[PDB]
């Protein structure tokens, strides 16, 4: 309560290292001063002569939580660093993890301070009261997976699914490991409705699978870009009714007019995320280019968010201390950078997912469906789909005998 | 261990006079800007008892006279205005790591004619 | 009033064992780490170790490690120090104190016992 009163709004920016994104944390700053200066520019618009500035608490630590304590002295050093760290905190924590601060999610602080997380993808964050993810969670994509597994009503997928293959070596982005770790989980929403479901660990396993006739499923989902499943198949070739859905949800080199498909990528059906509505204009996007524009562009929508909550509960006329606050980041839609972002019950990104496939007459990627992770429902858009497998239509998830 | 050296060893004053007794750390005692560095006086017969806690603060019902200062490895304990209550073994104790103290600096002295050694 | 009494203290040969105890009267025992501290001429004050009464956690420096053991008896509200395999060089007054954490995060021993005499020879 020292940081966050009359026109005195600070935002207290995580900026880790060493994990998925140890990029340039200049660009990840230059993200955030950004979204400062469109959100000034917001308060001053709406008549609020605000002054909205960022502590960035820079860290590249993953130092070891209180649970373990070592002696009492241990105990009272924890608790110096944690009264420091919660005088300096302000209104809002935009950060990259999830559960290191769950122990002093419950010290004081200002009511469970609002947490924005640009990641934190895993099952164990999932439903947690003072956590907003601008980031698409496993949760999500796991009921994208189950819904179009059960699918059987297309002219094109006329089988309900129920067996398939996890390709997860352990050297993947942690996107990619978080996402193929809620497909392995025993718990998950997706094990509990896999009747046969095997996690391939080697590379071996995968291209022996690949040619097998006694094989037990004919999906195989494994996350990674295109790149990496050419890498892996080798010039092996692919057996005629195989399946292999590649998840890339922060890859935009799919919906560009130029981009032809490989000549592997033919029994590949491809999930990312619906292009940014804008893509390749400002002179920011246009430098920093992987799935980390993503990455920091949650850390833009991040100070956004704020902001737009920061409007409505002065506008109200509320204070921003309340725990209600805190629990006040989800069900909404606020402004973001490049259009409207909409927030769930939990306070986690709806996202719109697109199925692609490669058409076998262009050789481009097209659209096969979409789904709206909002209402948690499937929307075909290619009702005739070129496909290289029999009669145009995905094979059984079982080896037909 | 964190070395605590005091200096001096021992040292002699008047009732009124202004004291000064000095604390060096084998490394520094700091965290998180601020020092945890503690001063304990041994009256004769009786057990330690805080004076200083965290360089500077002042225990609850100890007299203004006495005053902590310094940072990381150097620290001063001063005694303004002398009285003969004040006349005990004084010790240095760091709390960074594990608990150490220091040698002790012993302030036996001359009052008036009357006079209170240690030996 | 808080106050903690000490009791144990005597004479004992070279290779003996020697058992304190640190009897406690006015506080909630569980709640603070319980300390013992030696004094010998010429070797100021010494650490020996320390118990979390609650849990039963100890932490004993690891020069007494090997011979001397930190114990509480909670229905006693009492700290002990078993002291083994004595030699004159553990000649000593022998304290217990506790540690109290501030509003502000800062810990110190606070309280300590009237001590007790331990002669080796
Ligand atoms: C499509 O929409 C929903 C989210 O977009 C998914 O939601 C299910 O509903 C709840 C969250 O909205 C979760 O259930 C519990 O709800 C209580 C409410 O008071 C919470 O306390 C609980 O913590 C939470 N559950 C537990 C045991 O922690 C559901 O768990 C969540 N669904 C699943 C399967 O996890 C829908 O799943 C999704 N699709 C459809 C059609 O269901």
């Amino acid at each position: 309560s020292q940081n966050c009163h009359n026109g005195s709004y600070e935002i207290s920016v995580l900026m880790m290292g060493n994990s998925a994104f140890a990029e340039p944390l200049k660009n990840l700053e230059d993200a955030v001063n950004e979204g400062l200066e469109i959100v000034r520019g917001r308060l001053q618009n709406a008549g609020l002569n605000v002054t909205v500035n960022a502590t960035f608490m820079y860290s590249d630590g993953l130092i070891h939580n209180s649970g373990d304590c070592r002696s009492s002295t241990c105990e009272g050093l924890d608790l110096l660093r944690k009264i420091s760290n919660a005088q300096r905190m302000g209104c809002v924590l935009i950060g990259p993890s999830c559960t290191y601060s769950t122990f002093q999610m419950y010290l004081d602080t200002e009511l469970s301070y609002p947490m924005i997380s640009a990641g934190s993808f895993g099952l164990s964050c999932d439903y947690k009261e003072t956590l907003t993810r601008l980031m698409s969670p496993a949760r999500k994509l796991m009921y994208f997976l189950v819904n179009f597994w059960k699918t059987n009503d297309l002219p094109f997928k006329t089988y309900s699914w129920s067996t398939s293959y996890v390709y997860k070596n352990g050297t993947e982005t942690e996107d990619c490991f978080w996402y193929l770790n809620a497909l392995e989980a025993s718990v998950s929403y997706f094990s509990h409705e896999l009747g046969f479901k095997v996690v391939l660990r080697q590379d071996k396993e995968f291209q022996d699978i690949l040619m097998d006739h006694n094989r037990k499923s004919n999906v195989i989902i494994m996350c990674g870009g295109p790149e990496f499943l050419y890498k892996l198949k080798g010039d092996r070739a692919v057996a005629e009714d195989i399946v292999i859905i590649l998840v890339d949800l922060f890859n935009d080199q799919y919906f560009e007019d130029n981009v032809t498909a490989p000549d592997y990528m033919k029994n590949v059906l491809v999930l990312t995320l619906s292009p940014g509505n804008s893509l390749l204009n400002s002179s920011f996007s246009r430098n920093l280019s992987p799935t980390k524009r993503d990455f920091a562009l949650a850390y833009l929508n991040g100070i956004l968010l704020f902001g737009h909550m920061l409007k409505i509960f002065l506008e109200n006329g509320e204070n921003i201390t309340t725990p209600k606050f805190a629990h006040a980041f989800r069900n909404l839609t606020f402004e973001g950078y490049d259009g409207p972002v909409t927030l769930d019950d939990w306070g986690d990104v709806d996202s719109t997912m697109v199925l692609l496939y490669t058409s076998v007459d262009t050789k481009k990627y097209k659209v096969l469906l979409t789904y709206d992770t909002h209402v948690n429902k499937t929307y075909p858009v290619d009702m005739s789909p070129t496909f290289t497998w029999k009669n145009s239509k995905l094979p059984n998830d079982i080896t037909g005998r | 261990d964190i070395q605590l050296t005091q200096s001096p060893s021992s040292l002699s004053a008047s009732v009124g006079d202004r004291v000064t007794i000095t604390c060096r750390a084998s490394e520094s005692v700091d965290y998180y800007g601020s020092s945890l560095l503690q001063w304990y006086q041994q009256k004769p017969g009786k057990a330690p008892k805080l004076l200083i806690y965290a360089a500077s603060k002042l225990a609850s019902g100890v007299p203004s006279r006495f005053s902590g200062s310094g940072s990381g490895t150097d620290f001063t304990l001063t005694i303004s205005s002398l009285q003969p209550e004040d006349f005990a073994t004084y010790y240095c104790q760091q709390t960074r790591k594990a608990y150490t103290f220091g040698q002790g600096t012993k302030l036996e002295i001359k009052t008036g004619s009357e006079n209170l050694y240690f030996q | 009033e808080v106050q903690l009494v000490e009791s144990g203290g005597g004479l004992v040969q070279p290779g003996g064992s020697l058992r304190l105890s640190c009897a406690a009267s006015g506080f909630t025992f569980s709640s603070y780490w319980m300390h013992w501290v030696r004094q010998a001429p010429g070797k100021g004050l010494e650490w020996i170790g320390e118990i979390k009464p609650s849990n039963e956690l100890t932490n004993v420096h690891e020069k007494f490690k090997d011979r001397f053991t930190i114990s509480v008896d909670k229905a006693k509200n009492s700290a002990y120090l078993q002291m083994n395999s004595l030699r004159a060089e553990d000649t000593a007054v022998y304290y217990c104190t506790r540690t109290i954490t501030t509003t502000e995060g800062y810990w110190f021993f606070d309280v300590w016992g009237q001590g007790t005499l331990v002669t080796v020879s």
